[PDB]
RNA sequence: ACUUAAGCAGUGGAGCAUGUUAUUUAAUUCGAUAAUCCACGACUAACCUUACCAUAUUUUGAAUAUUAUAAUAAUUAUAAUUAUUAUAUUACAGGCGUUACAUUGUUGUCUUUAGUUCGUGCUGCAAAGUUUUAGAUUAAGUUCAUAAACGAACAAAACUCCAUAUAUAUAAUUUUAAUUAUAUAUAAUUUUAUAUUAUUUAUUAAUAUAAAGAAAGGAAUUAAGACAAAUCAUAAUGAUCCUUAUAAUAUGGGUAAUAGACGUGCUAUAAUAAAAUGAUAAUAAAAUUAUAUAAAAUAUAUUUAAUUAUAUUUAAUUAAUAA
């Protein structure tokens, strides 16, 4: 609709009424506005454009296609920089991230699935149990394209009170993985 | 503003200010930058907003990188920077923004110079003109003009329209009554302008000539015309005038909601 | 490339393709392989 | 529909122009291979002697427009207060210097204005080109990405059919878009935000 | 001595083989010549004329050197020089074509459907 | 809640475009891209910027998208030309060098123009100079 | 289950065109050879193309860099410096030289792609196995069933895009083909109600009947093996070789020679089939025209005209407009 120019004034730029004034004296009052269907001229959201988001909107002073700049007034004169910092938290973290050090050993992952798995007590397993391998070897299986080599450890736990278990693991990439496997299914075995 | 050219003010200025200034001297001379007294000595006042040491900057002031010498792969994701193919969707809703402002400011600002369509007497300004202009480009079919006219506005009497319609020739239409001439032998439309306005003053001065000319005798010849039409499809044909009937067309229905709806 | 050295003094341009034939020039230099000297006329 | 959320079909191609003269639009692609040739040579810098910088730049993107040209490029680099790293100095030889600044040089060369846009990637992998030139040397997003277009695209219907329940322009725009903005639409629909997966070089980015 | 040819022809800017450097030099030669061949050609066509200016032309026209010749231009692959399968809409061959189709080097270009 | 004028409120609407009173016809836009988002968002400035010129623009009439189409030896590759025209009617032509000198200013990529204008108004040789030397020179002058 | 066997439609003995081979040639540029058969790229070879033959003819040559003399400018002060432009300057450039000179990249040909790893869980002391199932269904992975197995990632499918049918917008119906054009959007993998026969018997298939339907086709999109390659003219790098010659230019010739041999096509061998004619012009589509296209007209073959081929002359159109 149309609004007197002091409402406009206090609520807009001062460069921006001369605008909105010849606007107002263009467009009739009784205009009926359709919204197109083809393409889709405006923004998605809602905005008078009167400020400048350093993201979503060019850089003053850099170079682009729809540069208005004087073409030797730019002012970018340190390249080192990413020019345009990210908006909001300045951070573009999913929903939910899962880094420990970049989120914006054996007994602790074999406590923590244990407790996820069987509901054992992680501290207890970190803390009191103490695990020795009693059998490390390297075993293999043909196959018609090749020879498959895994590593199969043998560990025991126990927390030297009375406790006790024995657990196997294999793993064809890796004997630590056997290691951790082995480690698991000890304290599964208590 | 013409801050940075001149060494001499410096003196007094926001340190970022006197660093930016440095910054852009150095960076638009580029080769003919030469070491200058006054802009050491501003930038000896910028020790304290940044963690440098004084020698420090007089160093790196001298001997550039290497002066700063002798003083990652493949890094961690910190979520903070977007893909490349994201940022050209950015870079297109940037300039979708671009031209939003511009609408939304710039083009109300092109209302004051709007003038009347001052419509050229129809009859009076008969000869209408083609030029064509291929928009950033150098383009040869830039220099073609044409002029056409429908013949009937031409002033001139049967015999001298008889004889202009006989001497156009295959420039002449008899089902549109268009006299059409195209010109693009010069290197500028305007000159081709002048040589199409050249030639119909020559055309209706003879045309308008009668006294040693014979050419009410000569029928209008059509055979190019015939042609022309002949390559085209007709649509010709129209339902029989008879066949309708009126009768059987819908018939509005009363309803009485839009009746108090409005009354 | 020829013209940079014209245009930008103070920046240094590093033309690999050069560099790489030249050290391959230098690699047959080395071992005896290169090219006889072409007859003066 | 919408440019957050789709790649134009322009943007494809690395050349993107056309003229009524085809023999000038020949000649822009052939000038736009060899600029981009010129471009990649003069991306390594070496200050002496060990202290050479190689920039790994992708391909560059030719936005011919009917006054001017834009060559826009994406590069990868790697006390700064006081001095100029070579790096520094090629971005303002290419845009910046008063005298032989690289972009006249181009302007006379195209016949018409030219500017250069380089955009710095501080890793390399978040583009396949730089990523390959330097090596040469999901579902809970998905989730979450649809059910919040959802949730905008319901908060419109909400906004729209409460304005309806208090030609077909309806009322002020303020209420149309009453809680929709800058803050939260466009970097919530934003697309290929992520890198989901690789497979060194493709790179898919969702 | 210094250069192949009777006339110095600058370097084309891009791909360069022996055969690209003669079908440039005998590129340029027409566009300095074709003038000059146009008018002999016109004298010796023109019957209105005496018969001796016409074989004057004609004999002038044999006169002269192969690298004024409209024929002997022939369009060659600018990427590899190859001189059969030439696409005058990018002035490619086949295979180069190809390549910079795929890669999105030619504008407008697309995968048929 | 906040006031938002008329201009900001045309932007989140398709263009205004003006009558058409007399029916002169005083120019011919024909946009042609190898792609239709960009042709068809700078046809829509366009007509913006005759709006608030004062010109009555018809719109972008879509025209027939030309196919070119190649065979590499069996690889099909083809190229599409879309097209748009827009009419300008019952203006003056400085208005029109306004129109489009902005809309060259501010212009999309991959995009050309052709424009041609009806002018109405009232009713009121290398080679041949060549031939001529020739003739004159003393090969050919020796004949007569 | 490729392929075969069957049914149908053909083609198929001659002439020519176009390839390969043999032979000849100064050259007839290049291609295969471990016993079925196979040397076989042409989006146009008179010159150029061109790579081959003959005869002359060029020697840092096509580029990069070095070190020097000449002119041009810019500055400082004739000289100093910078550059440019020539002439030399030698590393070399160059090479359609070599695959009996190799390795990647790829280019194709063939097979397998409801399958391969990984994570858990379970069985066995263990190497290992992951079980019924070596299941059912379809024309086929298209679909189910079971069971110590269940997952995620790719792949497949869905999905996508064409075509089709509609809706909105756009076009001041003279750029008119509104029967059209191109943007957005929707639609289907068809949905149902019964009858009969089978069925793991219904909440299932085969059909058939009825009802709402415009709805009936298509392409692309992944990896793993294995073979073949140098007209690998689908390239790069390297190895080796020539450097008054295997590099480079010009004139002409050849690639078109014919005892033959085999492929590929065109024209024929007559009446279910050829010829002539058919102006208010029976009826298309997709293209192309600034390195063009060429309308109508006049003239000659030629003859009242028509047709057909050239000649003269360029009308419009650089294009939803004219050809
Ligand atoms: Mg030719
Ligand atoms: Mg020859
Ligand atoms: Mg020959
Ligand atoms: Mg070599
Ligand atoms: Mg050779």
């Amino acid at each position: 609709q149309h609004y007197d120019e002091s409402l406009l004034s206090r609520y807009y730029p001062e460069s921006l009424l001369k605008s909105i004034k010849l606007a107002q004296q263009t467009i009739p009052e009784d205009t009926k506005f359709r919204v197109s269907r083809n393409v889709e001229f405006a923004p998605p959201y809602l905005d008078d454009f009167t400020k400048i988001h350093p993201f979503w909107d060019y850089k003053p002073g850099m170079p682009h296609l729809h540069a208005q700049e004087e073409n030797n007034n730019f002012s970018i004169f340190r390249w080192d920089q990413v020019q345009q910092p990210l908006p909001g938290e300045g951070n573009i973290l999913p929903p939910g991230v899962s880094l420990p050090n970049d989120g914006g050993s054996k007994s602790a992952d074999v406590a923590a699935g244990l407790h996820k798995q069987t509901g054992v007590d992680p501290d207890y397993i970190t803390r009191k149990l103490t695990m020795k391998p009693l059998v490390m070897k390297r075993v293999s299986n043909q196959t018609g394209k090749g020879k498959i080599a895994s590593f199969y450890a043998l560990v025991v736990v126990g927390d030297k009170n009375g406790m006790v278990g024995l657990g196997e693991g294999k793993s064809r990439e890796e004997m630590s993985k056997a290691i951790f496997k082995a480690h698991w299914d000890a304290v599964r075995n208590l | 503003a013409d801050l940075y050219m001149h060494p001499e003010k410096w003196k007094g200025l926001p340190p970022q200010r006197i660093l930016e200034l440095y910054w852009e001297r150095m960076a638009r001379l580029g080769s003919e930058y030469k070491p200058n007294k006054d802009e050491l000595n501003a930038l000896l006042t910028t020790s304290e907003y940044s963690n440098v040491p004084v020698n420090d900057i007089k160093k790196l002031y001298h001997r550039g990188e290497q002066g700063a010498i002798d003083i990652n792969s493949l890094r961690p994701f910190m979520f903070d920077e977007l893909p490349s193919q994201a940022q050209e969707l950015v870079a297109q809703h940037r300039e979708q923004r671009f031209y939003n402002r511009l609408a939304a400011y710039e083009l109300p600002l092109l209302a004051q110079y709007r003038q009347e369509y001052k419509r050229p007497s129809p009859e009076s300004h008969p000869v209408t003109y083609r030029y064509t202009s291929y928009v950033g480009e150098e383009h040869p079919n830039s220099r073609k003009v044409v002029l056409s006219v429908k013949t009937k506005e031409l002033g001139l009497e049967e015999k001298s329209l008889h004889k202009f319609r006989i001497l156009a020739r295959s420039r002449y239409d008899h089902t549109t009554d268009i006299f059409k001439m195209s010109s693009d032998k010069f290197e500028h439309a305007s000159q081709n302008a002048r040589y199409l306005h050249d030639i119909l003053q020559r055309l209706l001065a003879e045309s308008k000539d009668l006294t040693e000319d014979d050419f009410s005798d000569v029928p209008l010849d059509t055979r190019h015309t015939i042609a022309k039409s002949l390559r085209k499809k007709k649509r010709d044909y129209e339902f029989p005038e008879h066949w309708k009937r009126p009768e059987d067309a819908p018939k509005k229905k009363f309803d009485i909601v839009d009746q108090l709806l409005s009354t | 490339f020829r013209h940079l050295k014209t245009l930008y003094p103070d920046i240094e341009f590093v033309d690999l393709e050069e560099q790489y034939r030249l050290s391959m020039v230098e690699a047959k230099k080395r071992r005896g392989k290169g090219a006889p000297k072409k007859m003066k006329k | 529909n919408n440019k957050l959320q789709h790649l134009n079909n322009m943007n494809n191609w690395n050349t993107q122009i056309y003229n009524y003269n085809k023999n000038m639009e020949i000649m822009n692609t052939m000038n736009d291979k060899l600029i981009n040739k010129l471009l990649y040579k003069m991306m390594t810098l070496k200050l002496n002697n060990m202290n050479i910088n190689k920039i790994i730049m992708s391909k560059t993107i030719n936005q011919h427009s009917l006054n001017k040209l834009n060559i826009k490029f994406y590069y990868y680099n790697n006390n700064n207060n006081y001095y100029m790293n070579m790096m520094n100095k090629l971005m303002n030889i290419m845009n910046n210097n008063m005298n032989n600044n690289l972009c006249n040089i181009l302007s006379y060369y195209y016949k018409k204005k030219v500017t250069i846009e380089p955009i710095k990637l501080s890793y390399i992998y978040l583009n396949s080109d730089i990523f390959s030139k330097y090596i040469s040397l999901d579902h809970n997003i998905s989730m979450n990405y649809i059910n919040n277009i959802n949730n905008i695209n319901n908060n419109k219907y909400n906004n729209m059919i409460n304005l309806l329940n208090n030609n077909n322009y309806i009322g002020n725009i303020n209420n149309i878009y009453n809680n929709m903005t800058i803050d939260n639409i466009p970097m919530d629909i934003l697309m290929y935000k992520y890198l989901v997966g690789w497979s060194i070089v493709k790179l898919n980015f969702i | 001595g210094n250069f192949r040819f009777p006339i110095k022809t600058k370097l084309p800017p891009g791909f360069i083989n022996a055969r690209i450097l003669r079908d440039n030099f005998k590129r340029q030669q027409f566009k300095e010549n074709e003038i000059l061949v146009k008018s002999l050609k016109f004298i010796a066509r023109n019957m209105n004329l005496p018969t001796k200016l016409r074989l004057e032309a004609q004999l002038k026209l044999n006169a002269l050197p192969n690298y004024m010749r409209s024929t002997q231009i022939k369009n060659r692959c600018v990427d590899s020089g190859h001189a059969r399968f030439v696409l005058s809409d990018f002035r490619l061959c086949r295979y180069q074509f190809r390549e910079n189709a795929l890669k999105g080097n030619l504008p407008g270009v697309k995968k048929g459907i | 809640t906040r006031p938002y004028p008329v201009n900001v409120e045309a932007v989140y609407y398709a263009p205004l475009k003006l009558p058409i009173k007399y029916g002169d016809l005083v120019a011919d836009i024909q946009l042609r891209s190898y792609d239709n988002e960009n042709l068809d968002f700078y046809s829509d400035f366009i007509l913006r910027t005759g709006y608030y010129l004062g010109i009555p623009l018809t719109g972008p009439k879509p025209l027939p998208t030309r196919r070119e189409r190649w065979t590499v030896i069996k690889e099909n590759f083809e190229r599409h030309t879309h097209k748009r025209l827009i009419r300008a009617w019952d203006t003056n032509p400085e208005v029109l060098q306004m129109l489009i000198a902005y809309i060259t200013k501010h212009s999309m990529a991959g995009v050309g123009m052709k424009c041609n204008f009806f002018q109405r108004s009232e009713i009121s040789s290398a080679v041949g100079q060549k031939v001529l030397e020739l003739l004159d020179s003393p090969d050919f002058k020796k004949h007569l």
